[PDB]
């Protein structure tokens, strides 16, 4: 059931109590953790926190702590699935679910008693009433009620999608509490831009929400600021910025950011010999010289600068690419820390994601949740540079595919496959960063492409993960047309395939449009996806 | 014009307070006055050295530090005044033997990426840059004068602490006597003399920097600067 008021039936509830945070390995379910962990230390509330990767350590964390915790809170993860029969719990805990993931599972939504949404009501939902989905010419009619039910739920649970942001949510909790600080708004705002750097909602939504932002940003810069009143330097101030949709461009050389950028990497055709001519009349016709734009941002003159957005637009609209520019938010403090949401963004996700073989991903959690606090700008400013080197290291793979032309149009959708032992395939091995990259390559692909058709399918894309277990994770994207609602069926076509052919699928990312298979299996599994899709 | 000093007070004020100022931290940690505490620490220690960075310069006064890139020469020694301003109102007061102030030598560096040798073209001469290489040779320490006074041979007429502007750049003495009258003989063609016993001088060395062995392009042999 959906929680009306979460100050109310929420907050206040496990406020006196001990909690048990779930949080699962995303930059979104990061920042609402961040904003509950002020809430909670702030009310001496005593938690304890584990960091989930997916659908069997969250089980068995919770065949772990079940006795010791009554109430459990899920951050970016539970929604979608039957929690119920997935956990098995005890008649008398408490499941709060605070997550982006979509469609909510109908016994999750009409359980009464123990499964508590943290959802806003106002989000695109359109679940099916309850008589329709729950309980000679009667048993007829019950034949045929049962047959409208399966039609509706397939209806209902055929294409998965993204909802508002959890960190908004908790940001909302902590603004009804008023204990919501410039931070914790901070962290709102990345967990959004997470939400859109991803990929995961239209830019619609992203545009409304950021709207609502705005004002929340607003209220932070006059609760003791003016034009004529200001703070100290120390103080963090949170700015309206719109901005280029150039990637972590304030860090490392304009070179180096249009270089790796998606959006303008895909349109200039870089991985092509001849795209960085096409680059280099962009820049001309800008007039920045050359040395300067390989020059860091930083230590480029200031004389390029002051004007710099406008010109890249610009220039941007006569090279047809008309919208460089995109509604986001920066944040300053001190005299040097300048950072756009979008480069705490990179640089939390890189940390997560990291290719780094000492420790554990849960180790790689931590350091990511570390770096989103300042008492750990160190921590900030490494996953900048890791997250330069993902960048780099993402082109170079989409280049490896364009021009070896491992993208195969497969009916249906567009397939691709990286290869074991070739350059990077270890760092992209882990699930969210396939995710990026096969989204990159879609776009750049699109925009290579000449033929029409082409550049309307869907694409899906393999990588090697096991070698003592044999497997490898495959990933479903939906078309990238401006058009997009950002809605796939990939997630229930996946496993529709795998029943069909009987194939070894594990489904352990929370993500349904991710699964892990067995390498022999996936010869079959392409065949009933071709079968299926038609 | 007297205009000109009336910029380089206010410039130098601006250092001084870049150098008075700066602090590097958070409110979450603990902040530390960065060049305060080396300037005291490093004076203590009698270095009279120290180091700034040109991100720190910008980030709190970004037209500062296009200054220092454009015309290095005239802004540096502005930051180095500031800089033994700030040093005196950091150590004052002084054990006995160490009342007089001494100059302080504000170093450089930057976290941007280095130009080649071979980029040093006629447009960039008299600004700040940054390039990389090999020592390959390096001459022995010698004494170049920071201030002289010179006196006039007829009369015994002084200037007294004449600047000596610093690099490979000279002084040229007074053609003609300064300040009196033409008077009997109005002039030797040199009047004046440098006074032995007055000069300060400073160590200074010559050094010849190699281009890297990848940066030289293929056929050429490695240039010198
Ligand atoms: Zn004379």
């Amino acid at each position: 059931m959906f929680v009306s008021d979460f100050r109310k039936e929420f907050y206040e509830v496990v406020q006196s109590q001990r909690v048990l945070l779930f949080v699962a390995s995303d930059v979104d379910a990061l920042c609402a953790c961040k904003i509950l962990q002020a809430l909670f230390q702030c009310d001496h509330v005593q938690y304890t926190l584990v960091p989930v990767s997916g659908w069997q350590e969250l089980e068995t964390a919770f065949l772990e702590h079940k006795e010791q915790f009554h109430y459990f809170i899920l951050i970016n993860c539970g929604a979608n699935v039957d929690l119920l029969d997935i956990l098995q719990p005890d008649e008398d805990t408490i499941f709060f679910v605070c997550d982006t993931h979509r469609p909510v599972n109908v016994v999750n939504v009409y359980n009464d008693t123990q499964i508590k949404l943290l959802i806003k009501q106002d989000d695109d939902l359109e679940v099916p009433a309850y008589e329709d989905i729950f309980r000679t010419m009667r048993r007829r009619q019950r034949r045929e009620w049962e047959a409208r039910r399966r039609d509706i739920l397939f209806d209902y649970e055929q294409y998965e999608y993204h909802g508002t942001s959890s960190a908004m949510v908790m940001f909302e909790l902590a603004w009804m509490l008023s204990k919501d600080l410039n931070d914790m708004l901070w962290w709102a705002i990345v967990g959004l831009t997470d939400q859109w750097v991803q990929d995961k909602i239209t830019q619609m939504k992203y545009v409304t929400d950021v709207g609502v932002l705005q004002r929340h940003v607003s209220r932070h810069n006059h609760r003791n600021e003016d034009e004529e009143n200001t703070l100290s330097v120390d103080c963090t101030r949170i700015s309206f910025e719109y901005d280029l949709r150039l990637v972590l461009y304030q860090h490392w050389s304009l070179h180096d950011s249009l270089c790796n950028t998606s959006y303008t990497a895909a349109r200039f055709k870089l991985w092509s010999v001849h795209g960085q001519k096409r680059l280099q009349e962009f820049l001309a016709d800008m007039g920045l010289p050359l040395k300067q734009v390989k020059q860091k941002f930083q230590a480029m003159d200031i004389s390029l600068k002051e004007n710099l957005r406008e010109m890249i637009e610009e220039s941007a609209n006569k090279f047809g690419m008309k919208d460089m520019r995109v509604q986001t938010f920066s944040i300053h403090f001190g005299f040097k820390h300048k950072f756009l949401a979008s480069d705490v963004v990179f640089a939390t996700m890189s940390l997560m994601e990291s290719p780094e073989k000492d420790g554990s991903g849960t180790d790689h959690f931590i350091q990511a949740l570390d770096s989103l606090s300042r008492s750990n700008l160190d921590k900030l400013y490494h996953g900048l540079e890791l997250a330069k080197k993902q960048l780099r290291a993402t082109q170079q793979t989409i280049a490896s595919c364009l021009c070896t032309n491992l993208v195969i149009s497969q009916g249906p959708f567009l397939y691709c496959s990286l290869m074991e032992g070739t350059p990077d395939v270890m760092l992209f091995s882990r699930p969210a960063s396939l995710s990026l990259l096969s989204k990159h390559l879609l776009k750049s692909f699109v925009c290579s492409t000449k033929n029409r058709r082409c550049k309307l399918l869907p694409l899906v894309m393999a990588a090697p993960l096991s070698m003592e277990h044999g497997t490898v994770t495959v990933v479903g994207i939906p078309p990238e047309t401006d058009s997009s609602d950002r809605k796939n069926f990939f997630g229930r076509a996946f496993e529709k395939a795998a029943e069909s052919t009987s194939s070894r699928m594990l489904h352990n990312h929370f993500d349904l449009s991710v699964i892990e298979l067995k390498a022999e299996d996936r010869s079959k599994f392409l065949d009933a996806l071709i079968s299926l899709l038609s | 014009a007297d205009e000109g000093q009336a910029r380089k007070s206010q410039l130098q004020r601006r250092f001084k307070e870049f150098l008075r100022q700066y602090r590097v931290g958070t409110d979450r940690t603990g902040f530390t006055f960065k060049y305060r505490d080396e300037l005291k620490r490093h004076y203590n220690l009698g270095e009279y050295w120290i180091e700034v960075e040109m991100e720190d310069l910008a980030s709190f006064d970004e037209d500062l530090a296009d200054y220092l890139y454009k015309q290095p020469a005239e802004h540096l020694q502005l930051l180095e005044e500031a800089a033994k301003e700030v040093a005196d109102e950091v150590t004052r007061p002084r054990p006995s033997g160490e009342e007089v102030l001494q100059d302080i030598q504000v170093m450089l560096k930057s976290d941007a990426s280095p130009s080649s040798i071979r980029s040093l073209k006629s447009d960039m001469m008299s600004h700040l840059v940054k390039i990389p290489g090999i020592i390959i040779a390096a001459s022995a320490v010698r004494a170049k004068a920071t201030r002289i006074s010179i006196q006039c041979r007829s009369c015994r007429n002084t200037l007294t602490n004449i600047a000596m502007r610093p690099g490979l750049e000279g002084y040229a003495l007074p053609r003609k006597c300064n300040t009196d009258q033409a008077g009997r003989p109005k002039c030797p063609l040199d009047p004046y003399f440098i006074m032995p016993d007055k000069c300060k001088c400073v160590d200074f060395q010559t050094l010849k920097l190699q281009e890297l062995p990848d940066a030289v392009p293929h056929g050429e042999m490695p240039r010198h600067m």
